[PDB]
């Protein structure tokens, strides 16, 4: 069936870079966006960005933008998400989410949110 | 790499529009393509040169005329009847457009050789009606399906399936938009002007009658074609512009173009159900 | 851009009688076309999110039925109409209609 | 039981689309319609069978198009022409466009019998086009108009007069509405649908050139007839149906569907004064 | 003395909507005046009186189709064609149209001249298609443009140069509006309602197939005339009111109107590409 | 001519309810809303709901919202008030003012405050 | 919605000469078409309130012309060019162009 | 060239009255408006009003609306602004730029700015 | 009714290297069409003020290099590569996308 496996756990050390992976299976991986979020120790899950997949038109969030990409690889059907001035607060644990759909003649984005990743989770110190 | 804006089109005039166009489109279509056949093919037994280019026209105006009830579905509800279904109409509605336009040129090209030179032109007539005809018209757009075939799937979206085209990436689409529009609006029509105006052109000599009649018959059908064709190939011309990243006003121009495309493919429908009307001349 | 507050934060229930939990939006969520996208999440700890019901009132495949949906306009709430013991977790609602996405606060179950 | 809302629409955009429709509709019917009447009845003074048809589809449409300007002023300005005025003009619209309608329906049914079996076809022609006419189209029209005569009346609101429309309820706006599309729509639709077809094919079992004539005028007639018609249908048929609270979308979509239904009453008039140009093939 | 608003438009949509109906306007344009230009003109060399008039209106519809590209691209993107061009274009887009209606009148009044009395017809007529028809339609046409000829010139603005036309004051834009209503309006519309009526009220009196044919050939005329102009001019004369402040809804309707203008400003024009096929019927 | 008229005043006690009853005369009862409306001692004019009398799709205040109902009659061509849950702020005078214009084809709303009911007071002890 | 003030709340004139009572609103009370609906109730004490200009600047038949109001966009006034013995009452001004409606603070003229 | 010259500087009594001229040379003064504009010395450049020079519709700004009018001369190709109400703080630098394009098909606002007039002073005592 | 800050209100800048100003609007500064219209103003003392760049971006003809302008949406600013000896006076911001218009708070270039 349809799943989504992300990378193991990681530590670094503050000012570094993370760099987490999404391989999605038992679907067609260019016809669903997909949105990187992250919930923090004792806080709401809170969307950082998304990327289409398809067309690569990536959007950001103003918490985020200036210091994170995303890549994506048909291929290898996977999608990568690099993280760089890494911070105190920004240990917690990220999930890649299926989410929106794109086609020739359809491209919304009120449509996903169904699938999650196995969920990976970075701390620093 | 630029920020990515989502279609926003009218839901509820479409949900209006599409299908009583669609109901008009098919009524007709089915009533004049029915009786064309049925006085064609049924009950004559014997054919001319120009029945079998009608019979051929009609055929394709039916096959386009089927999917319509499945649109016009798609448009008010949910699609509702499968990923093999979907594949079938998307390879109807491909193939019998194409058809019918790749007919039209036939047409024109059989009234060129008919009328200009007819006095050695009876064995390349019954050779073009005969075996030129299939590989010319049928088989390239077999052939052009072959990405509709492949890439066209339904897709599982919270609870509405989707019966649309999924192409890997925009160069794909980009593509296929050109080679769409490049053949069908470029390759006969540059024919049939080329063709009709040489031939009222060569008809003045002698004859004083049959150059007004065919002045005003050519004008017609040019002004119908043309009005038919024209802003949906160019709203597909511009949206492939724009995709290539070549035209930048924004992306409410965006918006207006893709209602612009939707409501044109609507409308050009109409030639599949005008057609009758006008190829009513062919025998005189 | 919208803000949500979950309520009640913590609630409290005994095995055997239902429960409820209310989010309201800070504006109207209802799109152009006049449908409403909200969907509620339950996560157990040591799992990720899972998709109770995805359109208000309206629930996925394979959940029982004891969780339902129900709300308009700008209010809206689930409840259980019996607690099991298997229905310990966190819960959130979260829209889908204007860019960005939001979550909810969160909602523990005891 | 349920939150009202009230109908907005664009005021602005139809003080201008209204006035202009109803004056291109207004002289086109009377220049057509006055030189019909003048050639058919006032010079002739021996009229055929389809001569009788053809009067009383120009006496029908005359009369629909004398009512036009109030509808313009209404449209423009206040209504100002008292109670009694407002039930006449309301009193001949509803009658006006039934007996073309049916008158419609009438003249396919003469071509029927007309055409297909005309050696016995004369007693049967001669009884249908001196008596069952009248008891056909032109009781029935006017039966119809009783709640249109009972119920209309104006209402006195601030300043502005308004000439409308009162039913104490909504089913009575529901059963109105299903009995005006069934009997405008279905019967004559079903009835020119089955007939045409039968009669061309008939046709073609012995005349090589009658038959694609026929053809092509019988397509455009139903083409004509369709695309002037259906949408209107259409759109009261959802109304009513979202009437009925079995249609939930909202009420933007109401608003819509009210601002279709509008637009498309105001184009369909085009009926009246088209009329003319798509009969003027009777006698041949 | 009151507060100014200024004009918002639907740029968006123009962009796509005017380029459009300028191409096919063009094509069907140039198609059919070359062609009938090159039929008459050309290859005849011994003309009839209606061979002139079809002449003259040919020649008139291709002026006005050649000044098409520099509209599209006016409408597309910022004029680039200087002063003098901007002159040229203004001044060959007023003399064409006036030719053309101015011409409509006279073949209408041809008509009446020919088919009324044609006993004593011979003299009149020839005088009519030989002198009269140029004093009649060419030198007003090229006398009115002279407002044109002087107060058209190109502006210079930030970066866009814009191709209008300047008054000093509302009144001389209203003097203007009024006469170009006046004239192309009332005078030949005038003419051909009073001139056809009475020519098939002629007709009927001792020929039975002609009278019909007439019928059915006015009626189109007229339905095609009006249908192209009346909303044109219906927008001027409510606008000019409005400049008069003797209307006064606000400025939203300001707004509204001036949409209307231009939209059917760019409809109008297919009168010119229209024409060959309606006037095909002169000689019989 | 045209008139309303109320029923007479009322008192009654805390927590108990209250019916009003507002008879049309002299024109079309089924072609006008009503709107029911209160004046409190000493207090602006206080809009509270109103019904259709013809579809009965009535529409009420956030106000009141919850504890009123309304109920036409047209072959009595009367309207009626109901309301539950008094309270000791609820003694006032209540009107019955036609509001809106109702047809097939005419449904707005800014067509109306003309004619007024003769008002009847209620208090609570 | 749409809250307006009276001024001024109380207004004791002599009997005369002309008085003039202004009332704002919150927002623009200019309806799609372009016309604006604002009418203006006069109640005298014991009876129900009396409509005396139904539109702006636009009175119902008989009522004396001493009244007459003006005002535009956000701004609306009446002006009684004389005062008579039998002009006292309480004068309201209320709105109909949104729903719902709201009616005004109240004048006392004395 | 195009050029506007204004007239010399002015000094006023409290109460009294002004009035600026404006004279265009070198273009055609009735296609584009005029818009006076303000600079108070030690404050930001701040507009109060428009004149159209052709059809005449002045607009003014609500901060000045009701003391100030403005008048054109096509013949004489000139605007003028009188401005009535003197106070103490109305001392500044009064500059008369081109702004906007008139025209039958054109009655645009956002093309102008360009030009300025060589700007005149006005103080009180 | 937008109102703009400009930073910084002073910025003195030794000869030889480039300097910046930017100023953002209070509401988002684009059009119907999509264009957006913001023109920057440098008054040298005694003179009046110098149109240098028209629309963002652009600047006119008879200027040098040095000025360019870049930015969109709500923040835009000004760069001036190489500062020379005549290049000391006022800057303004000004947009005309809304009726009316407003002029920038002022910088001084030392
Ligand atoms: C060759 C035979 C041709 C026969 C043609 C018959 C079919 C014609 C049908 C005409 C229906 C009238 C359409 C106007 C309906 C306007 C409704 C309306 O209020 O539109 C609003 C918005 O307006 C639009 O987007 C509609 C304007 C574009 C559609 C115009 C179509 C023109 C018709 C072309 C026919 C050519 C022949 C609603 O907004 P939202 O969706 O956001 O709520
Ligand atoms: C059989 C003979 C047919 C001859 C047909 C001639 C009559 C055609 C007239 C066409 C006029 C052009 C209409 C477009 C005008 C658009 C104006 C505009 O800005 O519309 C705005 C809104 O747009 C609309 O709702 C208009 C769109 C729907 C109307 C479209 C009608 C299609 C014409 C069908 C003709 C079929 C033949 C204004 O908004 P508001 O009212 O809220 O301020
Ligand atoms: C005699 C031969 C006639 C052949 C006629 C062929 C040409 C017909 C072309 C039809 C194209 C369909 C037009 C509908 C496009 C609507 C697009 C849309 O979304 O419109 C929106 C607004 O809607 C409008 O203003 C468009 C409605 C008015 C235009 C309607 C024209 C009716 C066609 C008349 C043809 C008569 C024959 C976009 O808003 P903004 O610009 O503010 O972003
Ligand atoms: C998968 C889909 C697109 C395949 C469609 C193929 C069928 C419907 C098409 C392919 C070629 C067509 C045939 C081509 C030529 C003729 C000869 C003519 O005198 C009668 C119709 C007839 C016999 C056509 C009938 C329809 C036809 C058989
Ligand atoms: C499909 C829609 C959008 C466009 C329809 C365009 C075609 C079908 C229309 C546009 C103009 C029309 C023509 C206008 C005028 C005449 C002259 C008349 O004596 C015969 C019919 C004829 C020749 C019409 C035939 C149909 C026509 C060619
Ligand atoms: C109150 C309104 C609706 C009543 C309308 C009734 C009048 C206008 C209608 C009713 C029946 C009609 C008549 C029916 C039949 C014929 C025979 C025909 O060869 C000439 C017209 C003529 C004589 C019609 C003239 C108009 C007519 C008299
Ligand atoms: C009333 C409006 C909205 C719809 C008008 C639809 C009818 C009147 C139009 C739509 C398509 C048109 C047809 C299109 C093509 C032709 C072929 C030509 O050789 C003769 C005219 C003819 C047959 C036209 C007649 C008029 C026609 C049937
Ligand atoms: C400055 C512009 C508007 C001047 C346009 C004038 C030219 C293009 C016009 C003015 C009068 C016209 C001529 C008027 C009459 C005839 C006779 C006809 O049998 C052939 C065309 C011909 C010869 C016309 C050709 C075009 C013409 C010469
Ligand atoms: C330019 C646009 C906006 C308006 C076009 C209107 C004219 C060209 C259209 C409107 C209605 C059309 C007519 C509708 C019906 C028929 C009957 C058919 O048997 C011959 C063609 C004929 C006579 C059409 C000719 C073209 C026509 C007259």
């Amino acid at each position: 069936q349809v799943q989504l496996v992300q990378s193991g756990a990681e530590v670094k050390k503050p000012g570094a870079s993370v760099k987490v992976s999404c391989k999605a299976s038992g679907y067609t991986f260019t016809s669903y966006g997909i949105s990187w979020v992250r919930q923090a120790p004792g806080q709401g899950i809170e969307w950082m960005g998304w990327i289409s997949t398809y067309n690569g038109n990536r959007n950001y969030a103003q918490k985020v933008q200036g210091r994170v990409t995303m890549t994506t690889d048909r291929s290898t059907s996977t999608a990568y998400m690099d993280l760089r001035s890494l911070r105190s607060d920004d240990t917690a644990v990220y999930y890649c989410a299926r989410h929106g759909i794109t086609g020739a003649r359809n491209y919304y984005y009120h449509y996903g949110m169904d699938v999650w990743g196995q969920g990976t989770t970075v701390t620093v110190s | 790499m630029k920020e990515p804006c989502f279609r926003e089109e009218n839901a509820n005039f479409n949900k209006i529009f599409l299908p009583t166009i669609y109901s008009i489109i098919f009524l007709t279509g089915i009533v004049g393509n029915g009786l064309v056949i049925l006085v064609m093919g049924y009950q004559k037994k014997l054919r001319s040169m120009t029945d079998k280019y009608r019979l051929h026209l009609s055929v394709a105006d039916l096959l386009f005329v089927i999917t319509l009830p499945f649109w016009a579905v798609d448009a008010v509800a949910n699609w509702y009847f499968g990923n093999f279904l979907c594949k079938a109409v998307h390879v109807i509605y491909t193939v019998s457009l194409y058809s019918s336009v790749l007919i039209l040129a036939f047409i024109s090209l059989d009234r060129y050789l008919a009328i200009v030179h007819a006095t050695n032109s009876q064995r390349p007539r019954k050779l073009l009606a005969e075996k030129v005809v299939y590989v010319g018209v049928w088989i390239p757009a077999l052939l052009l399906t072959i990405p509709d075939f492949i890439f066209a799937n339904v897709s599982e979206a919270d609870d509405r399936y989707i019966c649309d085209r999924f192409y890997p990436n925009d160069l794909w689409v980009v593509v296929f938009q050109f080679q769409h529009i490049m053949v069908g609006l470029i390759l006969p029509g540059i024919v049939i002007l080329s063709c009709y105006c040489i031939i009222i052109s060569k008809l003045s000599h002698s004859k004083g009658h049959q150059k007004r009649k065919a002045l005003k018959t050519t004008v017609i059908l040019i002004l119908a074609f043309f009005a038919c064709w024209l802003p949906y190939y160019i709203g597909i011309s511009i949206d492939s512009f724009i995709l290539l990243e070549i035209i930048k006003q924004g992306c409410e121009f965006e918006n207006t173009v893709h209602k612009w495309i939707s409501i044109t493919e609507a409308l050009a429908f109409f030639h599949c159900c005008l057609n009758p009307i006008l190829y009513a001349f062919l025998g005189a | 851009d919208v803000v949500m507050t979950q309520s009640p934060l913590s609630l409290p229930v005994t095995l055997g009688q239902p429960a409820s939990i209310s989010c309201r939006s800070s504006q109207s969520l209802v799109y152009t076309d006049g449908n409403t996208y909200l969907n509620w999440f339950q996560q157990r700890p040591g799992q990720s999110p899972r998709r109770l019901i995805y359109k208000v009132s309206n629930r996925d495949s394979g959940v029982p039925d004891r969780f339902s949906g129900s709300g308009s306009g700008t209010d809206f709430t689930l409840k259980i109409s019996r607690v099991e013991a298997e229905d310990v977790g966190f819960y959130y609602c979260m829209q889908n209609t204007h860019w960005p996405l939001t979550f909810g606060g969160g909602t523990k179950v005891e």
